[PDB]
């Protein structure tokens, strides 16, 4: 699993969701207060890892991205504080046995925002 | 309308329709073989069985705009026939790259694209667009979820030409959504408790209806304005009407018409409403409407005559005793019969021959004897109705009216 | 690695010597031949001598049966 | 009363008929030829027959490969202007020449069994040429056109 | 009679009989082969339908 | 030592030290591509039964082989000159063979092949196209099929209705994988000798060639009209 | 035919007695074959010139 | 490339990798294109696996030649370097042929997908 | 057609009738289109919306 930061987007209330990596390319989304399934995105292949990205849209206002590898080395990125929506589909240029992916120079899961303005 | 009967062990899987506009309607279909079969309205007969060359037929689909046509074979062949040659003449085009498991539903997205589900629980996505580079390579492959202890089919398959998407009905009951660009999953429904055959959907693809062996008739909607901006099916409704499956299901919308027709294992067919299905009533058909006749007695012997696929069977009344019966096996289809005045002789008779036998009541049995007539022997029946003790008139599914035991002027209608 | 050389080149002259030993030879044919004819007397008869011509010699061994 | 468009090289043949044009392309099945039915229902109209030259060889053979509006073909279209009668094309995707100005063209499913008739009997009457020759002389073709697809 | 009468119905019915080496095939006719399509291939048939009455889906 | 004749002149059986069956030559002097050469004065090309087709079938006996050394005959698939060089050996100098292929990576050494003999001539056109070399050759008198492609009779087809003279002949190897695979060889045969008299092609044998090539058929057939 | 023989073929290949005397017993290859004669091992000095 | 046929989609040429990966572990590959003609001209290859993404494919395009020869299944695959990573080795690799065994551990894998190519053929 | 409950979310796209025969029909207010929930076996007798509306709690005559 990993824990993320969601925002509303019809009011500017977060809250954290965790996401889980299922057998078939699931990965199911829930709250990480209630515990209530709120979405989940399929990926078409052996899912081994993921990673959230966040991006800033206006003043307080931002936008949670789920991005998710096959085992084969293509990279579904999810929007996600909409419904769980396919943007992006891309590939990684090599890579045939993929087991981990990262995102970093921002605010990653690891290095969580404390602040809303700081993401 | 008219009926088109086949014969012994022939069965009929699946079937399109073919209109270019400004040329006739034509009709093709497959059955459990290695053919397509193309249809001659007019007859009732096969104008054309086209051996498509790779293995045995499983799906049949019509391209959007009519010119190709998809078959999709049990090695795991799509192979593309080339329809748009005039009625009849069909040719071979293109063997789409093959696979392992049997393609078991195809649809298209337009000209363009070929989508199949098959036996190995995958959604594969061909491209059928000719001058590409990639033009029969399947360009993606989509993976259901699995049954837990059972293989995994997808049974159904239709593109959403509205939205972007290709919704999809497998054997565990659960009907998924996948956007084709990304080619990938938008929204799964766990709707039916056992294999969805047949699903499909309106015009402007509001509505998705499907159903399957556990013979509810489930409707998805996207009709409201939040639906349509968001892309979000809604399971809306769902409605018990048939009795043992449904196998088939189709949908018809104009100005002065509506309906989602479905038919099944039990026999009779179903009209709903389409936009409006739970609310709306319905009308489950007779089993049969005789519009062509299997049964007629004759007054005297109080005797009565029935035909079945390839058998007559006579019996009088009393009570009622079997006095005797026809399994004539040299025949393979059969169709309109009819006996003599006096009960004398039998004529039996189907759009590629006819025979005739004579008949004495030996008591509690009777007994039937061929009478030689190649002339009979030669032509096509539709309907004979005795002038006479002896004479009769014919009517030629090429539309020819004999009088034998000979030609009646017949003047010509406006086309 | 230098006997497994020498183990590879004679194995190479092994397979060679095969392959140009096999193609001067001639092997027996076997094969479901099948005749398609009219409409049952002739499948009921012999196939009297059609490709024969001899029921001793020419017959029943075909890498060459032969017309006197 | 009909004209039909054979070619065994540069050179094309505008063979007329012995019989009228409905008859050339409504029944077919009179023919069945040994020699004479053929050498009785053929009649050497046109032969613009050019030589061994390799530029009008391989010309006309890219029309043959291709839509058949070469200039052989114009010449043909020259030499059968009459009253704009009927032609028989061999293929039916030449149907820019087929039908391009007053020549009523039909190529359907007995004007296969025709050119049968027609290319059974090419060189027994229709040229002064000999068997050896015409075997030649499309040899020659087909080495150019090898040659000129297959490069090198 | 009554234990070879599917015998002789089937071994007068049916064609293509062997001669040594060969195999004497009856080719079919234009009548059939026209009017009917041919008939469906039983193998898959089965695995449709027996699949649509597969024993985990409690059919009564 | 002692070469003995077969049922179709052109080709002979060369018994003694090795009982081989041979054809003739048209090349005088070599071979093309490394078969033996025996001479009884007179010079001989070995044909392979595993290295072409159409001597599979003879030494599986066909009988009524209509190519013959008074003949033409068309090649729709042999894409190199290792059985087409055999039939122009068999049909002489009196006659012609078309050999008509696509794939033009081995069409090199086939007009290489036909540069040595005047008996080839070669066309390096798709055979579903017979109307592209409509204006090189016409009427021919038994046609070969080596194509492996899924439409062999309707390829076939169209190759006999617009070049094949009455009551000619029909020669067609049929691989059983190129159509359908997972399912047995004679099946699939009935099934193509049946789509094969769907046209006018009356069917007289095949036989499965077996000893020399896995799940194919040789069909001869008789081109009615 | 030379096209579609492999790299260590081309390196040996006029060296054939040598290289299978060498197999034929279990001796060292050769190393230079017909490409000896090419100006960049004839610029080449050593063990290199194998390289 | 236009002039790599047999070029394999995303689901086989994952297997086809699978499959390159295990016998890299179990040293049943011959990796790199000499290499694999080598096992060609020995009849011991099992199967070719190339890679559509050499700027000269004719670099390539001869073993098909000589696959066809002897009626070896061969299969293209888009990556030369994700070649190179399934084969395990640190630079790209352009082809590689998949020795044979009859007492290998993934003889059933291997055979499994050299069906799966020779139905493209 | 005894209806025994309402409830409406935190916007009024939707709404919620709990009839007294067991049914749920969840209205779309801008259109009335209905989609039915049927669970209850006996009458619906409490309906909630959660805040975002995606989830509805209903109680009734079962303990559940």
């Amino acid at each position: 699993f990993k824990v993320a930061h969601l925002q509303n987007s019809q009011t500017n209330s977060v809250h954290g969701i965790v996401l889980l990596q299922g057998n078939n390319g699931w990965i199911n989304i829930l709250h990480s207060t209630s515990g209530l399934w709120l979405m989940g995105c399929k990926i078409e292949g052996v899912i081994t890892d993921f990673c959230i990205d966040y991006q800033p849209i206006s003043r307080g206002k931002f936008r949670t991205i789920l991005i998710a590898v096959n085992a084969y080395g293509e990279v579904w990125e999810f929007d996600l504080n909409k419904n769980g929506h396919v943007i992006r589909r891309w590939k990684d240029q090599g890579g045939v046995g993929i087991t981990k992916i990262q995102v970093g120079g921002g605010t990653t899961t690891t290095c969580p925002a404390l602040q809303i303005s700081k993401i | 309308e008219m009926v088109i009967e086949g014969g012994k062990d022939r069965s009929i899987e699946g079937l399109c329709w073919s209109n270019v506009n400004g040329e006739s309607l034509r009709l093709f279909s497959i059955g459990g073989s290695t053919v397509v079969t193309e249809w001659d309205l007019a007859t009732g007969l096969p104008l054309r069985n086209y051996d498509c060359n790779s293995g045995v037929i499983w799906s049949i689909s019509i391209n959007d705009s009519q010119d190709k046509l998809s078959v999709g074979c049990d090695n795991g062949t799509v192979v593309l026939i080339d329809i748009s040659g005039g009625p009849g003449v069909l040719e071979h085009d293109t063997i789409l790259m093959r696979q392992e498991a049997r393609v078991l539903t195809l649809a298209w997205k337009k000209d363009d694209f070929v989508i199949g589900g098959c036996s190995d629980g995958r959604i594969r996505i061909w491209s059928a667009q000719k001058n590409d580079e990639n033009m029969g390579r399947l360009l993606h492959t989509m993976k259901v979820d699995k049954a837990k202890k059972e293989s995994t089919l997808v049974w159904s398959v239709i593109y959403l030409p509205r939205t972007d998407q290709i919704a999809s009905g497998d054997s565990t009951g659960s009907i998924k959504f996948w956007d084709f660009q990304f080619a990938t999953l938008n929204q799964s429904f766990k709707a039916h408790d056992a294999d969805v055959l047949c699903l499909t959907t309106d015009t402007d693809n509001n509505y998705v209806f499907s159903a399957g062996v556990d013979r509810k008739i489930f409707q998805f909607s996207q009709n409201t304005n939040k639906s349509q901006k968001n892309n979000r099916w809604v399971n809306s409704s769902n409605r018990l009407l048939h009795g043992n499956d449904i196998r088939a299901i189709c949908a018809y919308q104009s100005k002065g018409a509506d309906f989602l027709v479905s038919g099944g294992v039990e026999k009779t067919l179903v009209i709903n409403s389409l936009t409006s299905f739970s609310n709306g009533n319905y009308r489950k058909m007779p089993t049969v409407e005789p519009y062509s006749k299997n049964v007629l007695v004759n007054k005297e012997q109080r005797l009565v005559v029935s035909w079945s696929e390839s058998t007559v069977k006579i019996w009088t009344m009393g009570n009622y005793k079997l006095v005797c019966k026809l399994t004539l096996k040299d025949d393979q289809n059969i169709s309109t019969c009819s006996l003599s005045p006096d009960g004398q002789v039998l004529v039996v008779g189907r759009p590629s021959t006819t025979k005739v036998f004579h008949l004495q009541p030996v008591g509690n049995k009777l007994k039937v004897t061929k009478l030689d007539n190649d002339l009979l022997l030669r032509t096509s029946t539709k309907l004979v109705k005795f002038i006479d003790n002896s004479k009769i008139v014919i009517c030629s599914c090429e539309d020819d009216v004999f009088i034998v035991d000979q030609e009646v002027e017949l003047l010509e209608v406006t086309s | 690695t230098q006997d497994s050389n020498y183990v590879r080149t004679l194995r190479q002259i092994e397979l060679k010597k095969l392959e140009k030993g096999a193609k001067q030879l001639m092997f027996k044919s076997s094969g479901n031949h099948t005749i398609f004819v009219d409409s049952r007397e002739k499948m009921n008869e012999f196939t009297p001598e059609k490709f024969f011509n001899t029921t001793s010699e020419m017959v029943n061994r075909s890498e060459n049966r032969l017309t006197k | 009363y009909v004209l039909t468009e054979t070619s065994a090289g540069y050179a094309l043949l505008k063979a007329s008929d012995k019989k009228i044009y409905k008859s050339s392309s409504l029944i077919q099945d009179l023919d069945s030829s040994d020699k004479v039915l053929k050498e009785f229902k053929i009649a050497a109209f046109s032969k613009f027959n050019s030589a061994a030259n390799a530029l009008e060889e391989a010309n006309s053979i890219i029309e043959g490969k291709v839509s058949s509006q070469l200039e052989k073909l114009l010449e043909e279209i020259k030499k059968d202007k009459k009253s704009t009668l009927i032609v028989s094309e061999t293929k039916l995707a030449n149907a820019i020449n087929k039908l391009g100005l007053n020549f009523n063209v039909v190529s359907d499913a007995v004007t296969l069994d025709i050119y049968r008739a027609i290319k059974e009997y090419l060189p027994e009457l229709l040229p002064g040429m000999s068997d050896n020759d015409l075997s030649k002389m499309s040899l020659g073709l087909a080495h150019s056109i090898g040659r000129h697809k297959l490069k090198f | 009679i009554k234990t070879k009468k599917r015998k002789t119905l089937k071994n007068l019915r049916k064609d293509s009989v062997k001669r040594g080496k060969f195999r004497v095939q009856l080719l079919s006719t234009t009548q059939d082969s026209k009017t009917l399509p041919p008939k469906k291939e039983s193998s898959i048939i089965r695995s449709k339908d027996r699949w649509l009455n597969r024993k985990a889906l409690n059919k009564g | 030592v002692v070469i003995e004749p077969h049922r179709h002149a052109g080709v002979y059986i060369a018994r003694g030290k090795e009982d081989l069956l041979v054809t003739k030559n048209m090349a005088p002097g070599e071979s093309v591509y490394g078969e033996k050469r025996i001479s009884v004065k007179v010079e001989y090309r070995v044909w392979n039964p595993f290295r072409s087709k159409l001597a599979a079938g003879i030494m599986g006996g066909l009988d009524e082989l209509f190519i013959a050394p008074g003949k033409k005959v068309l090649y729709l698939g042999a894409a190199s000159g290792t059985s087409v060089s055999h039939v122009s050996d068999v049909v002489g100098p009196e006659g012609v063979v078309y050999a008509v292929e696509f794939s033009h990576r081995p069409g090199r050494e086939l007009i290489s092949m036909a540069k040595k003999r005047p008996n080839i001539i070669p066309i390096i056109e798709d055979a579903r196209h017979p109307q592209k070399y409509r204006m090189l050759i016409g009427m021919v008198d038994c046609v070969f099929a080596d194509v492996a492609q899924p439409d062999q009779a309707r390829i076939i087809a169209l190759n006999s209705h617009m070049f094949l003279k009455d009551q000619g002949g029909v020669v067609i190897s049929i691989k059983a994988n190129c159509i359908d695979s997972t399912v047995d060889a004679e099946t699939v045969f009935a099934r193509e000798v049946q789509k094969l008299r769907e046209e006018r092609i009356k069917p007289l044998e095949q036989l499965t060639l077996e000893p020399y090539e896995r799940d194919h058929c040789i069909v001869v057939g008789r081109y009615m009209r | 035919s030379l096209a579609k023989s492999p790299a260590s073929t081309i390196q040996i290949l006029g060296a054939e007695k040598a290289l299978f005397r060498a197999l034929k017993t279990k001796h060292d290859t050769p190393k230079y074959g017909l490409l000896y004669h090419a100006s960049l091992v004839g610029q080449a000095t050593g063990k290199n010139k194998g390289k | 490339n236009p002039k790599a046929f047999p070029l394999a989609d995303a689901a086989l040429t994952q297997q086809i990798l699978d499959v390159v990966q295990q016998a890299a572990n179990l040293r049943q590959l011959k990796k790199g294109a000499n290499e694999a003609t080598k096992t060609l001209n020995r009849g011991i290859s099992e199967f070719i696996i190339m890679a559509a993404d050499c700027e000269p494919i004719e670099i390539l395009l001869h073993l098909p030649l000589l696959c066809e020869d002897k009626n070896v299944p061969y299969v293209f695959v888009p990556s030369r370097v994700a070649l190179g990573r399934a084969c395990g080795v640190s630079r790209p690799v352009i082809a590689a042929s998949i020795t044979t065994n009859d007492a290998s551990a993934i003889k059933t894998q291997i055979y499994a997908v050299k069906d799966k190519i020779e139905t493209l053929l | 057609r005894y209806v025994s409950s309402m409830a409406i979310d935190n916007m009024g796209q939707q709404l919620a009738v709990g009839f007294a025969s067991g049914v749920i029909s969840i209205v779309s207010l801008a259109d009335l289109q209905i989609r039915l929930l049927k669970w209850h076996i006996d009458s619906v007798l409490s309906l909630s919306f959660s805040h975002d509306g995606s989830y509805l709690l209903s109680g009734g005559w079962e303990k559940v």
